[PDB]
């Protein structure tokens, strides 16, 4: 389908970056969109292979390049806070083939100060014995706290493998300090299983938070480790009580 | 590539 | 040179022998590149030139879907038109449609066309403005009103000016080794004794592409187009074309006659002369 | 309903050379309606497995088709194209001439 | 506008029919699409339609009427997992059918059918330290909605629907914590 790199990026105001879109679908038409709350998808630029690129509704601040049929690059030469968004690339076969396939999206956050980027701390909270005895079900809670910006993917891993049932993760993080404009965030998730599954001590539960932070090229002067892209987890073994 | 919309062009 | 993409569609009713026969063909210049035949095994749009084969299933699916929409419209049209003309259900009738676009040597749009016929007679056609319709009779005038209400002209215009040009250029690029070639005619001249006072000079042009050519005879520099036998340009079967032109000359005056050949693939027009 | 009788040309792909493999062509054009019967003949007998192009048409709505097969001309083998159409009251036969 | 859809947001009880509509201004439009976009994911094409007709795919029915210039999408037996933003998209004739025009989108929320409500608040202990805990408000009906915190020292999440597919059971929950008793926290 359509791939986009990177998936997530933090930039300081004034830095440049290129977003890459690639497709292997033999598509001639490629598009770059931005998506922000209250505005929906907005086309920045598009490209028909064999033609000059065309401006969309919101071209200013972005450049594009179509060096080959497979690849459509979006360039930001001087990152501004207004460019904080989710960017989606899309491809279509060509004129009269208007069905577009969209890439997974690129989240860009542009900040004045990288010193406020923090990875999450993660904790898992074990099911209540009162829930177990009352419902014969067992809810685990994961809390990811202290992170900034809001660049996380939380998943649950049981006996070493990701699970795809019994989970609900908050659609939005909460501001830890809502008064401040660069509040660190918190996010919660639940994994609910049968009591008999939780009670089995051979079962291992892990809450995984993938964080996307600074890259290795960024300068870092703080005592704390550089807040790079990393996984932070917390875990619990099941048990009979 | 062929024209679309021929369904809309009945005589 | 200029280039064109053209699609041709034929639907023939066959009462009591199933659905109408439907055959579609597409060309770039004089090179066929796709076909569909309702009676073939695949029921798919099919490649007929090497360079179109690199298009993927999405294209073969899309073209198959659109071509079937063409067929289905013609099928309904055969019923509609039989009724408009008070024809019985027993006879076989024909609907034909052709459309396409031309671009200049700079690959910018020159013109588009869309024409439709019933039983081999003009029925309705888009004018060169890609806005107006020419209706042949009162039946076609009713079709015209329907097409006006459905904005058919606007749909075809965007296709002919937009989609047609895009895809023609794409095919020219993909098939450049064959489509943008010119093969100059290989030329020669035969001489056949008719009797003891006259002979036939015949001037041949073979293995040429594209099909457009001009063959003319002169006598001491004067045209002779009353006394030249021509054949219509004909396909060789290998992607090239053939043509000849002949004159009956007094024997021993062969040297006075010259054959002139004009073709896109020639630096300069040719003069040939016996021997 | 228009009625137009086929024009017929019979010829070879390449200049004929006795004993060299080649293709025999029968080009039928300017006809309407589209149903037509075309055979290539070797010494009066139908050649089996003749192939043909996909039906197309000219600016005047008249149809054309190319029928073709492999053949090796010789000095004495006679080839021809035989055509029937609704406009013809019997088959028209056109002989192949290597100089035409 | 060239493509117009139901404003939204749209709320539907699990089991009911979700009705989405899209009107378009160009009578010469030929290609019509419905996209689904889950929160934080990319738009996915779920239906395409090209002629005045009704087209069915599972619980989804698309219907186009070129003469009246509308296209609709019906979701039958609506499920919580259908909650998403739905976008109408039309191939733009002007310019040569070279791009899509998208409608504003309709946010659909499908509210779960809690068939045995057992509302309750529980406290859960940290797996590592013994001192930290959170509070879980769960098993409440889908007509209940949670008040956000009043003390900047208390955090209350929005409600969240989880599906234990293996049991045909769905459940709503919200989480509260702070640096505090649990029984109290969600009033």
């Amino acid at each position: 389908g359509v791939t986009q790199t990177p998936k997530f990026r933090v930039l300081k105001t004034g830095q440049s970056m290129t977003l890459q879109c690639a497709q292997d679908m033999n598509h001639n038409s490629m598009y770059w969109y931005r998506q922000d709350p209250g505005m929906g998808l907005r086309l920045i630029h598009y490209s028909r292979w064999g033609w000059e690129t065309a401006k969309g509704e919101v071209p200013d601040g972005y450049n594009v390049s179509r060096l080959k049929k497979q690849n459509f690059l979006l360039g930001l030469e001087s990152a501004a806070p207004s460019q904080t968004s989710v960017y989606f690339c899309a491809s279509s076969y060509g004129s009269g083939y208007n069905a577009q396939t969209f890439g997974p999206g690129t989240r860009l956050t542009v900040l004045e100060d990288l010193k406020n980027v923090f990875p999450p701390e993660v904790a898992v909270f074990e099911p209540s014995e009162a829930e177990i005895s009352h419902t014969q079900k067992a809810t685990l809670v994961c809390l990811a706290t202290g992170f900034y910006p809001d660049h996380v993917e939380l998943s649950w891993w049981v006996n070493g493998k990701e699970v795809h049932s019994g989970v609900c993760t908050d659609p939005q993080p909460l501001k830890e300090q809502p008064a401040l404009n660069d509040s660190r965030y918190a996010l919660s998730s639940r994994l609910r299983v049968s009591a008999t599954f939780w009670q089995d001590p051979r079962n291992h539960f892990r809450c995984q938070v993938q964080f996307y932070g600074l890259s290795e090229n960024d300068e870092w002067t703080q005592d704390r480790a550089k807040p790079v892209t990393q996984i932070v987890s917390a875990e619990a073994w099941g048990r009979a009580d | 590539s062929l024209a679309g919309g021929l369904d809309d062009m009945k005589a | 040179g200029s280039h064109s993409m053209r699609y041709f569609f034929t639907s023939v009713s066959r009462p009591g022998r199933g659905e109408p026969r439907f055959i579609a063909v597409g060309y770039v210049d004089d090179t066929q590149f796709v076909r569909f035949d309702s009676d073939a095994a695949s029921q798919r749009m099919e490649p007929r030139a090497p360079w179109i084969e690199q298009e993927g299933p999405e294209y073969w699916d899309g073209e198959t879907r659109k071509v079937k929409a063409h067929s289905q419209t013609h099928r309904v049209d055969l019923g509609t038109l039989r009724g408009y003309y008070n024809q019985s259900e027993a006879g076989s009738h024909t609907v034909q449609r052709m459309y396409g676009c031309d671009v200049g040597s700079d690959w910018r749009f020159l013109r588009g066309y869309h024409q439709y016929a019933y039983d081999g007679k003009d029925y309705i056609a888009l004018k060169e403005d890609l806005r107006s319709w020419t209706a042949a009779d009162m039946a076609a005038q009713t079709t015209k009103h329907k097409w006006e209400a459905a904005h058919v002209a606007e749909q075809l215009r965007a296709y002919l000016e937009g989609t047609c040009v895009e895809w023609l250029r794409r095919y020219l690029e993909n098939g450049k080794e064959t489509l943008q070639r010119t093969d100059a005619p290989k030329t020669h001249m035969t001489h056949h004794a008719v009797s003891d006072h006259e002979a036939t000079l015949r001037c041949w042009a073979l293995s040429f592409y594209p099909a457009e050519i001009t063959l003319t005879w002169q006598r001491d520099g004067e045209d002779q187009t009353q006394d030249t036998e021509l054949v219509e340009t004909r396909p060789a079967g290998d992607g090239t074309f053939q043509k000849w032109a002949a004159v009956v000359v007094p024997s021993g005056q062969e040297q006075r006659y010259t054959c002139h050949v004009q073709h896109e693939g020639l630096p300069k027009p040719l003069t040939l002369r016996w021997e | 309903m228009i009625q137009r009788t086929p024009k017929i040309q019979v010829y070879s792909r390449h200049p004929a050379e006795n004993g060299k493999s080649n293709f025999l062509n029968c080009y039928v054009s300017g006809f309407h309606p589209s149903d037509i019967e075309v055979d290539l003949l070797k010494n009066g007998e139908r050649i089996e497995k003749v192939e043909h192009s996909d039906l197309s048409f000219s600016k005047d709505w008249s149809f054309y088709l190319l029928y073709y097969t492999e053949f090796t001309p010789t000095e004495k083998d006679e080839y021809a194209c035989r055509v029937n159409h609704v406009t013809l009251s019997q088959p028209k036969i056109v002989k192949w001439d290597r100089d035409m | 506008k060239e493509v117009e859809q139901n404003s939204g947001p749209l709320s539907v009880p699990e089991g009911a029919i979700a009705s989405l509509n899209c009107t378009y201004s160009d009578r010469g439009s030929q290609s019509f699409f419905w996209y689904r976009q889950y929160s934080g994911k990319s738009p996915e094409l779920i239906m395409s339609i090209y002629e005045t007709s009704i087209k069915e795919d599972g619980r989804f029915t698309a219907q186009l009427n070129k003469a009246s210039q509308y296209v609709s999408l019906l979701i039958r037996d609506s499920q919580p997992s259908d909650s998403a933003t739905y976008l109408c998209a039309v191939g733009e004739r002007v310019g040569g059918y070279n791009k899509l025009i998208f409608g504003a989108g309709t946010r659909l929320t499908v509210k779960p059918n809690i068939q045995n409500p057992d509302p309750a608040v529980y406290q859960l202990r940290d797996s590592k330290s013994s001192d930290k805990s959170v509070c879980l408000f769960t098993d409440f009906d889908s007509q209940t909605n949670v008040s956000q915190s009043k003390d900047s020292d208390v955090y209350i999440t929005d409600k969240c629907v989880l599906d234990m597919r293996s049991m045909d059971f769905k459940s709503n929950s919200a989480v509260a914590w702070s640096n505090f008793a649990c029984a109290n926290a969600f009033n």
